[PDB]
């Protein structure tokens, strides 16, 4: 039953993430309980620093230096097989 | 003297034997001849189970032992030098198998101290060995992976990520995944009586119902099978019951006939009729 | 110390202050190599991330990186590049530290990386307590 | 944008057969520097990098040294004593000149 719930969850973030929803997904990911997931799938944005980059100054540093680490993770996770 | 297992290689090529005497020898078959290439010894106890990798990377081979030890050693140039070489297991090694040809270079080898291995190469070969402990009551016996489940752009096409283990505690099923940082397996499944012995999942030829066979030493034969994909349904169909212990249990790729190894040193094949009853189809040997 | 060509400003004394450092810098690197020459090779034995945290103990970005980069690893080289000792990472640095320290049993994390994760917080032996180098 | 591994060994099969037929010409013609960067970039994969492959290792060496008794080859080493005199047997060799002292 826990994995049919997570494979459900799964596929409503996929669906959300091909609509164009990835604060909804987010959000519903966050009431449903994975946080970890969640701060994966927010780690899509490149590192945009406010008091070095002078034309989009925001308010706080938002983003990560690992991107090409996670992308990789996420092709290996996708080559992966037999699971989810 | 006596073997444990020999698993063939790449389109019926070399074989790879392993017995108890710290031998793992890769014999080639050209036209049903056997010849012997090499010996790869290095190894303080009895060896195992033994699995090929797939043709895309090289020509590898890993082969467990008793050593508490997983030696990978590869074949380029007549050179079969042993590459990686893990030790994170506290006990022996029972079993020992790779994922599939397309999830790059994923092995995992099972422990008899309650624990496994999940070895997967980088771009290089750092291995980044992610194990634990706290498995089954006795530790493990079987590991083989299910079948390679695929999951629109133009690049590289997804799966179903990695999550595959196996206990010896009447207790031997699949798996899931997440998004997270690995995997949270989920797959509950109980029908066993005493120790499980070898536990193969069957391959799916396209089709969604995948199955999956297990033997224990109680001498039943145990076939899950699954009635839709993504569902909670795990009901086991008892194939044949036989007064001693059954070894080890494979499957094809065709028919997906059963091959039942044990019960008196005889070989017999199983496969699946039109009325839904598992039925032998002849003895071996 | 004194300086060859004159600056604009005469009033601070930036150059020649930076240039007594980095002569004490290569002068504490060279008393320490002959120390850490030896301490090298029995830490690849053990963990092969130490090899950064051994070497960057010797004014060397260079062959932190190398060490790094050759050790599978990927956030670790860009991590040790921003070495300089300014802010921006600074305060990261702790905040990551914070998460980390709480989620789940302070997570998991090694000890060869949290040390090169605090060095480049601004403090070592102080702030902060989960992670300090005392 | 990766394209060494074909350079280089491109490059050695021609710098042997220029210094099998000439061995007096023995300047750096740019493509030499070439041919010992993709060679040490080669290298550098068995020499730390995590990597496991002995075959790949000694056909890079091979190509490395095909060239090295024609022009200068500063390097031309195989394994240090940092992993050779630990366990031996293989990787020992490109240091035999060493008779006298220089």
């Amino acid at each position: 039953l826990d994995r049919e719930d997570e494979v459900r969850l799964l596929k409503y973030l996929f669906t959300l993430i091909r609509a164009g929803m990835t604060e909804e997904a987010q959000r519903l990911c966050k009431r449903c309980g994975q946080a970890w997931r969640a701060a994966t799938l927010e780690g899509w944005k490149l590192y945009h620093d406010p008091n070095v980059n002078g034309g989009t100054e925001l308010e706080p540093v938002e983003g990560n230096p690992y991107r090409r680490i996670w992308k990789i993770s996420c092709w290996r996770m996708a080559e992966d097989e037999l699971f989810n | 003297d006596m073997i444990h297992d020999a698993q063939m290689d790449y389109y019926g090529t070399r074989l790879a034997t392993c017995s108890s005497d710290r031998s793992v020898k890769i014999f080639d078959v050209r036209n049903g001849g056997q010849i012997l290439i090499a010996d790869l010894r290095g190894h303080e106890g009895p060896v195992w189970q033994v699995a090929w990798a797939h043709p895309m990377y090289g020509n590898i081979l890993a082969s467990c032992s008793y050593d508490r030890k997983v030696i990978i050693w590869r074949e380029e140039n007549g050179t079969w030098e042993k590459s990686h070489e893990h030790a994170g297991h506290d006990s022996s090694v029972n079993s020992v198998c790779w994922a599939p040809h397309d999830y790059g270079l994923i092995l995992a080898c099972g422990s008899s101290d309650g624990a496994i291995s999940l070895l997967t190469y980088t771009g290089e070969g750092q291995w980044e060995v992610k194990k634990i402990n706290n498995a089954h009551t006795i530790g493990c016996n079987a590991v083989s992976w299910a079948p390679a489940v695929v999951p629109p752009s133009g690049q590289k096409p997804n799966y179903i990520k990695r999550f595959a283990s196996g206990g010896c505690d009447n207790l031997i099923k699949l798996w899931k995944e997440e998004e997270d940082g690995q995997w949270k397996e989920e797959q509950k499944l109980e029908a066993h009586s005493d120790w499980v012995r070898d536990v193969a999942w069957a391959p799916s030829i396209g089709l969604p119902t995948s199955t999956i066979a297990s033997c224990s030493q109680d001498g039943r034969v145990f076939i899950w099978t699954c009635d839709d994909a993504s569902s909670n349904t795990w009901s086991p169909k008892l194939l044949h019951k036989f007064n001693d212990v059954v070894w080890h249990v494979s499957w094809s790729i065709t028919a997906n006939i059963l091959a039942v190894s044990g019960g008196d040193n005889k070989v017999t094949l199983w496969k699946e009729s039109v009325d839904g009853q598992w039925v032998c189809i002849s003895d071996v040997n | 110390l004194k300086e060859l060509d004159s600056q604009l400003n005469e009033p601070r004394e930036y150059i020649q202050i930076l240039e007594r450092r980095r002569a004490f810098s290569r002068w504490l690197s060279c008393t320490a190599t002959p120390q850490i020459e030896e301490e090298v090779s029995l830490t690849q034995k053990n963990s092969p991330v130490e090899a950064v945290f051994s070497y960057l103990t010797g004014k060397r970005i260079s062959e932190a990186c190398s060490l790094a980069q050759q050790s599978g690893d990927h956030r670790l080289a860009l991590l040790l590049s921003q070495f300089v000792g300014s802010q921006s990472v600074r305060e990261l640095l702790t905040m990551q530290l914070v998460d980390w320290h709480q989620l789940q049993a302070d997570s998991f994390i090694q000890d060869e990386r949290l040390r090169i994760f605090a060095l480049l917080a601004g403090k070592p032996v102080w702030q902060l307590s989960e992670k300090k180098q005392i | 944008d990766w394209e060494t591994s074909g350079l280089v060994y491109l490059d050695y099969i021609r710098v042997i057969e220029m210094l099998r037929h000439i061995q007096q010409v023995d300047c750096s013609g740019n493509d030499l520097e070439q041919l010992h960067i993709k060679v040490t970039s080669l290298c550098s994969r068995i020499e730390q990098i995590q990597c496991y492959s002995a075959k790949d290792r000694l056909a890079q060496s091979d190509m490395a040294k095909r060239v090295a008794n024609l022009s200068t080859p500063d390097p031309q080493r195989v394994p240090l004593r940092l992993l050779a005199p630990h366990i031996g047997r293989l990787p020992m060799p490109e240091d035999y000149a060493m008779d006298e002292l220089r």
